[PDB]
């Protein structure tokens, strides 16, 4: 689970702390990225 | 004396043509290398390599 201003930080060559600290994704092809809202799920 | 100078020519024409940018960002490849982010990296290199 991301912060909703991550999703432009998950992808092939993304700077910032979040990719680059914790999940950097391979510059190669990727499958795909799925997400949605959880506002009912934990909104910690 | 043709031959010589034309051969010594084309040689130095071969290796004038680093200079050139060929229309990428910069021609010394290890400061794009350095100053660009590999996502942009490989395409500037591409552009330099063909």
């Amino acid at each position: 689970v991301i912060r909703g201003d991550e999703v432009r930080q998950i992808a092939p060559g993304q700077t910032g702390k979040i990719a680059d600290y914790n999940y950097k994704l391979p510059d190669d092809f990727t499958g795909c990225v799925i997400a949605w809202n959880s506002n009912n799920l934990d909104s910690y | 004396q043709d031959v010589v100078n034309q051969n010594a020519q084309a040689l130095n024409t071969l290796v004038k043509q680093l200079s050139s940018n060929f229309g990428a960002i910069s021609s010394v490849l290890n400061d794009i290398l350095s100053r660009l982010d590999p996502p942009e990296a490989e395409v500037q290199i591409d552009r330099l390599i063909t």
